[PDB]
């Protein structure tokens, strides 16, 4: 799986291909992997189970009703609990979560880490998509979104476990 | 408490006494007087002592009443105790404590309504989202804009506005309750529930004392019966038991309470006689000395019945009409009919044994007694009570004079 988010000209991005593996073979090709929270105000995508998401991703909800749209602390009381509650320590994913302030990917070791600029590459096929991005972010005006997309196609060129189903969210600011 | 002036007092006691000027002031100068006193330093605060009054005056002329409203006007603890009440205490009885409890058993029954009053939008209020919350079951962890759970305030405002009358609607809430429910009940069942929430204990019965402590005021009536009068002796050395038995109360003592360790040194003393047989100084040395205000109230005249007739605030007159008015009836008193109300009043009075303003209202009822009864069929009418009217209906009755012990 590719998860690619970017961030240019007040719009920040999140994409990701829809494929499951199983061992070698390909069990889904049309995941979900780019969501939407808060009131349709941050963005997210991840790589884990359906559920581990939705568990994940509601949680974090209610830690923003907790911090008044503060991005980063949500996410910081969110990653806590996450390594934390006995039973939300099981939980495997990681979460790409952004939102008009900034931008971060969090993970079961309770970890919150804002990459470089707000360029967020995770998953098996992350670093193609970084190198992808990261080229094209630094060579050419395209758009944040422009960036993830192609980024994404990059990516699931070369991952063996990406295809080319793709889950943009954007979210405009300025 | 109240910071009334004492001409302002007596102006407050004048719209429910007619007369007694004097009796007026006396009890208006006692209630400014404890005002003067938490004015004072530490020690001048223990020295000085209520100034009870003792008033002279034969029977219902406004002893009581002016003693019951100015305790009114004070929202302060009031008991009104007849004095031979204990006389007999020297075969049994109840003990002169029993004064001091009931001033207390009063002076709760008392903070415990008016809690009631302070405690009645907060029911209806920060509690009636009990109901609203089995309607609308607010969001998984309210989000959190200070307005966020004023936001609904359009599908919230909605079951507010129509839980205006419109309920019977069978639900469900939460010892806290669970279980299943109407509204016509878990609304009322509500009502009380959250409100023993707000009110404590350990200071509403704390502040009870404290009232009958700052504020206490006991009239004592028939204190004159209780005095030594020359036809026997036995029965003189209990009237003046009960006299050494009150002199612990108005000289300071401590009384107990089943609500705490009542302090009496500042409860403020009305007694009360008419003087006929024994005169205030046959009352003990050590109780003159504590009775320093004396105050005497005249006899009433007719022209002060017809004042009381009318004059006072939900005087009997007032009262009459207002209920005759819950039959869509409209009664009415020319000057001319209450003239002759005071004069029947009067007349009985004179002729059998003098009662006071009290024969007023016996008067009156028996002249309203047959509209009383037919006011339901006589619903949209304007029934005039004039000097013919009350002629027809009293003067046969105030004429017979043994009928009149009887009947008025
Ligand atoms: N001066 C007065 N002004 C108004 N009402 C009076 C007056 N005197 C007597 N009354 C009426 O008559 C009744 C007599 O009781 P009260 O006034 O306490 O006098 P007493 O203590 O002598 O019995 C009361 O209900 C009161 O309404």
């Amino acid at each position: 799986t590719t998860i690619v988010s970017v961030r240019r000209n007040g719009h920040v991005v999140i994409a990701g291909d829809g494929q499951a593996t199983l061992g070698n073979t390909v069990m889904k090709g049309n995941v979900k992997k780019v969501r939407r929270l808060y009131n349709d105000k941050v963005i997210a995508g991840f790589a884990g189970g359906t559920a581990d998401a939705f568990t994940l991703f509601e949680l974090f909800e209610r830690k923003l009703e907790m911090h008044q749209g503060h991005l980063v602390k949500a996410a910081v009381e969110l990653a806590k609990d996450w390594r934390t509650d006995r039973m939300l320590r099981k939980l495997e994913a990681l979460l790409a979560v952004a939102d008009e302030t900034a931008s971060l990917i969090i993970t079961g070791n309770g970890d919150v880490v804002q990459p470089e600029n707000d360029l967020i590459a995770i998953g098996s096929g992350g670093p193609y998509a970084q190198a992808a991005a990261r080229a094209l972010l630094e060579n050419t005006e395209l758009s944040a979104r422009e960036i993830a997309e192609k980024a994404l196609d990059i990516a699931g060129d070369i991952c063996i476990y990406t295809n080319h189903f793709h889950t943009i969210e954007e979210l405009s600011y300025k | 408490h109240s910071e009334m002036t004492p001409r302002e007092i007596v102006s407050e006691l004048d719209k429910h006494i007619i007369g007694q000027d004097n009796a007026k002031r006396s009890v208006a100068i006692a209630l400014r007087n404890r005002w003067r006193r938490m004015q004072l330093n530490e020690e001048l605060r223990h020295e000085v002592t209520p100034k009870n009054i003792l008033m002279i005056g034969p029977t219902g002329v406004g002893k009581t009443e002016i003693a019951r409203r100015l305790a009114k006007l004070a929202n302060a603890p009031f008991i009104k105790v007849e004095a031979t009440k204990f006389t007999e205490v020297g075969y049994v009885g109840k003990e002169v404590d029993s004064i001091i409890r009931d001033l207390t058993d009063a002076a709760v029954k008392m903070v415990r309504v008016q809690a009631i009053e302070k405690n009645r939008y907060r029911a209806e209020e920060l509690a009636e989202e009990r109901i609203l919350d089995v309607l609308i079951p607010p969001a998984k962890n309210n989000w959190g804009q200070t307005e966020q759970q004023q936001e609904p305030s359009a599908a919230r405002q909605a079951f507010r506005k129509k839980l205006r009358e419109g309920q019977l609607d069978d639900k469900e809430i939460e010892k806290q309750k669970a279980r299943k429910l109407k509204i016509k009940d878990a609304m009322k069942l509500l009502i009380e529930e959250e409100a023993a929430k707000l009110v404590n204990p350990e200071e509403l019965k704390q502040d009870a004392i404290d009232a009958v402590e700052q504020h206490g005021i006991v009239f004592i009536d028939e204190i004159d019966k209780i005095c030594k009068r020359g036809e026997s002796s036995g029965p003189d050395v209990s009237r003046e038991g009960v006299q050494r038995d009150l002199l612990p109360l108005v000289e300071g003592c401590t009384v107990s309470t089943k609500h705490g360790m009542v302090k009496t040194d500042h409860i403020l003393f009305i007694a009360s006689g008419a003087f006929q047989i024994a005169k205030p100084s046959d009352l003990i040395p050590e109780l003159q000395g504590r009775l320093p205000i004396r105050v005497e109230l005249q006899a009433l005249t007719t022209s002060d019945f017809e004042r009381i007739l009318t004059e006072p605030n939900a005087s009997i007159t007032v009262q009459y009409k207002a209920l005759m008015a819950t039959e869509g009836v409209n009664i009415e008193f020319t000057d001319s009919g209450i003239k002759r109300i005071a004069e029947a009043a009067w007349q009985v009075n004179e002729s059998t044994e003098n009662i006071g303003a009290r024969r007023l209202h016996t008067v009156l009822e028996r002249l309203m007694e047959e509209i009383s009864y037919d006011a339901s069929d006589l619903s949209g009418q304007n029934i005039t009570i004039d000097a013919d009217y009350v002629s027809k209906h009293l003067d046969a009755l105030v004429a017979d004079e043994d009928l009149s012990r009887f009947i008025l």
